């Protein structure tokens, strides 16, 4: 037991490989559902039958700092024309010891929007550009 | 159309349209005043 080794939510890594895009910073939606189908028996009142069809796995926001190193992010978004890459990603919890919780690797990413900076000369923070993410799949 | 079948396949809830037509009755089986003007 060792009093056991629990989850958090701060101490994580996040990073994508191919493109220098790097390290981000805040991950968001890591999702997995199927499409289930209903069809409803006739002569059966009391429920409607629930049958698997298909998983379907949803969209990731990552954001980080607007660092100088956005000119990889928009050079790779901008890449379509010419013929994109899918590198494989990484988003991975751990606890503060540094040790793993639990890794899942993206099989196959692609760039689906990209919300830059909100500038505001009233709003004191830290501009935090959005890289959404496409997805094709789990690694194991 | 029928709906909310019950079991044993006995129908509850039937929905029935209908169209009507009227059929003819027929077949029931000149004085005139003079005025001033």
């Amino acid at each position: 037991m060792t009093r056991k080794d629990p989850g958090s939510s701060i101490w994580f890594s996040l990073a994508i490989d191919g493109e220098s895009l790097g390290y981000f910073n805040g991950c968001e939606g890591l999702s997995t559902q199927v499409e289930v189908e209903q069809r409803q028996e006739g002569g059966n009142n009391g429920f409607v039958w629930q049958l698997p069809t298909r998983v379907t796995y949803s969209n990731i926001r990552l954001t980080r700092p607007l660092t100088p190193d956005t000119a990889k992010v928009a050079k790779w978004i901008s890449s379509v024309q010419t013929g994109i890459q899918r590198p494989t990603a990484q988003i991975s919890a751990l606890r503060a010891d540094g040790s793993l919780v639990a890794r899942w690797g993206l099989i196959d990413v692609l760039p689906v929007s990209w919300q830059g900076p909100s500038l505001d000369p009233g709003s004191a923070s830290v501009a935090n550009e959005v890289l959404e993410i496409a997805h094709h799949g789990f690694t194991d | 159309q029928y709906t909310l079948f019950g079991t044993a396949g006995v129908p509850i809830r039937a929905t029935c349209q209908m169209g009507l037509v009227e059929i003819p009755g027929p077949t029931p089986n000149r004085v005139h005043r003079v005025v001033a003007g």
